[PDB]
């Protein structure tokens, strides 16, 4: 349950 | 008739030149310390013998039968940053989501407050500035947002730099190519049912190329209730319509990849509930919208051409009105003359296929964290950037009258629109050349 | 005998210094408020003590027995968009087709009508305009055209840029390549039989660099009928003639790809219903054409140099033969200078190899709609793009006669061209040198 | 001995400005018409009456 | 020696005429108002300006 | 019997 | 016996 917000994925 | 005496050296006449320099070896080491180009002392002397100080003792005469004056042209140079903390362009406030809550059994409590965000001095351009804010948004919403409720689906205030109705379909009532067209057309800031922005003690909004169409009351708030008329269309849901081919048509896509909400007023209209600035202006009512009372202009980095006034305190008379004083901030003033920074314009047709590259040039998504919502995504760079540059003003005064009696130590001092010395001076020297003007 | 006097201070000699600024903390607070920089008032006191109005009371006194002029030289500065409302870039009427019909059992029923588009102001540069303006074309075509008939086929009115007779081969009566070569000229707008637009009041006209050679005989109309010879020719059949090695040739493309018309004027000609300003000037009868009374002309996108006149009522004489009074738009001028904007221009050969990757860098082909019609694609990027650029003006007017006896308060005011204040002014400010000129 | 008179207006002296200038709203409508902007009339006046 | 000077316009000499009138569309809307016919003010300016 | 007008092929 | 002067091929 923690947002990085950061897209990892690409 | 008209000399122009010196200690005991051969009178000379006519006129000559005085010269008001800080470099100065001697008066840089005693004199001035606790200065700054912008404030110093220097010794109008010039003679190799006497130490400063004693130079002090010294003056030089302009004859005392006549009226003196004398032409002072300057030569002034900054390096002050585009944003920076003095000139106000560091800092602004916004009104953003604090809290998404369950509450009392069946109540969702949202819970808004405004908050400060500041700017890392320096950073130059204006697309760049537009993203270090967005940033300082998101920075926020890291230390507050997320740990108490406040997805990113409802993140309130964001810059961006797009018309959000390019696509549009009069009939449709969405944005057909199931995309708000990229590319860059005005800067103008997008919100969320109750936030907003204000920049009240900000150039910043001077950046943005958005101001009041009465300036002087002091004021800007740009709430959300303001941005009437002109809530970002939705898009349509591309993917149905076509694998449909009645028509889907009227499906306008709710969600993205990742799946965040366009926070859609209700499962029929075809608007969601972000407001956009730029739509407003020129999309809305224009006797009660937005456009109503603010305008929209060129952008322009240097947030605002402002101009510093200078001062010879010891040297010159005093400018009819002005009366002598001692209070630095209060000095008469000889000459204005616009702080040296000019808008410098290029072309980057690189932008957005650089945004598309700049990404993977920078080994980071730091701007771009949100690559899939077609909202919160990372605004086109515009074709042209500007760039505060500083330049040396070789600028030029008139005529002012002088003292007949020119004292070994003059005080120099450049001020700005406020009052107050400014720091970005690397340079700043002026030269006198006394001359006759009436007599008594 | 030549002296200037304040209230209670020092009698000053032969010259000193007024300033005229809006700034200042003070009157900003009180005085203007509902006021903007180009219409404001301001003290010229600049004593510290007495409350501004207080002010006005006072009053500087230039020698009472001596003709008294002053230097006065400012400091404008503006930040006017490109395309808005109060400079008339921002609207432009053309005709188009608003239905087509199947009527009275054989009869086709095309009713054509006039119509003003807008465009969302700023939206700077030349193509970029371009662009916006078809669009605006086809905007209105969604919420009239199709629902009522009339095809995509069938668009009246196009802005382009392009030579459409490159290819032309003056045996074959056809643009051999098949392709209209998509190398950007100059702009120029083609128009379907019955249609065309007017210009009469915008001045977006001055953008696409289309002149009357009698400028001052108001009203710019050029109809599809004034664009006599020089009908955009037709497109080689270059699949059929090069398969069909007689010869084919004759063949000229009737359609494209989503089988869209050319419009050819018969199952013959090898000229196309569509006409081009830009063949016409050129390419047609220089004697009774449209080279006769229009004339072939750099852009500019500032859309043409205006000017600004100043005025200080209260402060200098009134000029030979102005009268005066107190209707701000007719307060005597002392100072006229151009409006502060420049054509800066820049080189994108990604022009077009940019179209081509501008297209995939936009989520969207909004401009683009009709990638195949070899008329209306979307036109080329030209090399070299202009954009208007918002620029500070350090200006100098020459001397001016004074009054002996300036009010504490004077008031401001820079006009335009048709007398009214200009509502982009971000920085206004002058600096006034008195001096002696004769006695009385 | 330096005056600079008008119809009937306060006498000047010793300097001012005369303007020439196209774009007048009245001077365009009537005298030039048939010219341009490289031949053209236009008033010194400058007075609304008239 | 005789004149008859306003602000900024051509001195005149000898005489003139001043008029005190009531009707005047400017100043009956802002100055009088509370006022008849027997007790007003009236500008004597008489510039369209100002 | 609807022309989005924009050419979603490409 | 044309010359289109203008290389398709190409």
């Amino acid at each position: 349950t923690f947002n990085p917000v950061y897209p990892y994925d690409t | 008739r008209n000399s122009i005496r010196y200690s005991e050296l051969a009178p000379l006449f006519d006129t000559t030149r005085v010269y008001l320099v800080d470099n100065k070896s001697t008066d840089v080491a005693s004199l001035n310390y606790q200065n700054d180009h912008s404030n110093f002392l220097t010794t109008v002397i010039q003679n190799n013998d006497y130490s400063p100080g004693e130079a002090s003792t010294q003056t030089i005469n302009l004859d005392d039968r006549s009226h003196w004056g004398g032409d002072l042209k300057t030569i002034l140079h900054t390096n002050m940053p585009n944003v920076n903390e003095f000139m106000f362009t560091n800092k602004f406030k916004a009104r953003v989501m604090v809290s998404r809550s369950l509450t009392k059994d069946k109540q969702v409590e949202l819970k808004y407050e405004w908050v400060e965000f500041t700017l890392p001095e320096g950073n130059y351009s204006e697309t760049m500035t537009i993203d270090l804010m967005n940033n300082a948004i998101v920075e926020h919403y890291l230390k507050v947002g997320r740990q108490n409720g406040v997805l990113e689906s409802d993140i309130g205030v964001k810059f961006d730099t797009r018309n959000f109705r390019l696509g549009f379909d009069p009939v449709t009532g969405l944005v057909m190519p199931g995309v708000y067209t990229n590319e860059a057309f005005h800067p103008d800031i997008i919100l969320l049912p109750g936030c907003g922005v204000d920049f009240t003690h900000s150039r910043l909004s001077n950046l943005l190329g958005i101001r009041k169409r009465q300036p002087f009351q002091e004021g800007f708030r740009i709430t959300y209730d303001d941005l009437e008329g002109g809530n970002i269309p939705a898009l349509l849901d591309v993917d149905a319509y076509q694998a449909s081919l009645k028509k889907p048509v009227i499906k306008p896509l709710t969600e993205d990849s990742k799946k965040r909400s366009y926070n859609l007023i209700s499962n029929d209209s075809t608007f969601t509930q972000y407001r956009s600035w730029y739509l407003a202006y020129n999309y809305g009512d224009p006797q009660t919208g937005i456009r109503s009372w603010t305008l929209l202009c060129t952008p322009d980095v240097t947030c605002g051409s402002e101009q510093v006034y200078w001062s010879l305190p010891d040297m010159m008379q005093d400018p009819v009105t002005f009366r002598s004083t001692s209070q630095i901030s209060n000095f008469p003033v000889v000459g204005a003359e616009l702080l040296p920074v000019h808008s410098k314009s290029f072309y980057n047709d690189q932008a957005v296929y650089s945004q598309l590259i700049r990404q993977f040039t920078s080994l980071t998504h730091v701007f771009n964290r949100f690559p899939e919502n077609q909202i919160l995504a990372r605004p086109p760079a515009p074709t042209i950037t500007t760039v505060s540059e500083n330049v040396p003003a070789l600028t030029d005064h008139g005529t002012l009258p002088l003292r007949n009696s020119i004292g070994g130590v003059q005080r120099v001092t450049i001020t700005d629109a406020r009052r107050r010395t400014c720091p970005y001076v690397y340079k700043a020297l002026g030269i006198v050349s006394p001359r006759v003007l009436s007599s008594r």
